[PDB]
């Protein structure tokens, strides 16, 4: 990004693979960063009255 | 409510092709545009060399006027 359109043809010219699409230079999707908080789900314990330790 | 992180939708393709255009043209080609550049030089060069036979000549008629 940031170039005029000649260079930008000299470099699709110099290897003809569409460079201007993806180019290893992000700029939009970085993720955004302070994302919201999260709530952890706890797997198969915490469930009352049937968790023995004697079982598992 | 759960707040881990799986696949949002899930994602779309991604490729692994060995994808090579293959650019330029086929090598009979190359060898007329090389042959044929090259007889183009030669035929410039040849028209060249002897023009300046001729001034060579001309030199020549020069020095020997100029000599007694």
């Amino acid at each position: 990004a940031s170039a005029t359109r000649l260079i930008q043809g000299l470099r699709n010219w110099a290897s003809g693979r569409d460079l201007q699409a993806k180019l290893q230079l992000r700029y939009q999707e970085i993720s955004k960063r302070t994302q919201p908080p999260p709530k952890l789900p706890v797997g198969p314990s915490h469930r009352l009255s049937n968790n023995y330790y004697c079982a598992r | 409510v759960k707040q881990d992180m799986p696949p949002v939708g899930g994602y779309g393709p991604i490729d692994y092709k060995r994808n090579l255009p293959r650019r330029g043209l086929s090598g009979y080609s190359m060898f007329a545009v090389g042959i044929g550049a090259l007889l183009f030089g030669y035929w410039s060069m040849m028209r060249w060399n002897r023009e300046r036979r001729r001034l060579q000549i001309e030199d020549f008629e020069a020095r020997i006027a100029l000599m007694p």
